């Protein structure tokens, strides 16, 4: 969670950018993006 | 003979011969069994 300094007027805003952006999908698509974005290992076959 | 692997197939051909050997030792080193009717085909 985002903080705030307790009283500051900044609390509101913030919060609600939140919610809009989670409304959006900003948070899923940054989410989805950042984590397995370059996974290096396994980014099965038949031997003897 | 690429799904089993070259050792595979030595140590088969070891285990043919051992087996082979080891069943013509057992049925046919004890006298008392076929000493009569001199009596295994083995």
């Amino acid at each position: 969670g985002i903080a705030t300094p307790k009283g500051s007027s900044l609390g509101t805003p913030v919060n609600l950018a939140v919610l809009k952006l989670s409304e959006q999908g900003v948070l899923d698509k940054l989410k989805n993006k950042w984590w397995y974005d370059k996974g290096e290992c396994g980014a099965e076959k038949t031997s003897a | 003979l690429d799904p089993l692997a070259y050792e595979i197939w030595m140590c088969i051909v070891f285990a043919y011969i051992g087996v082979s050997v080891v069943l013509f030792l057992v049925s046919r080193f004890s006298p008392y069994e076929w000493h009569s009717e001199e009596s295994n085909e083995f």
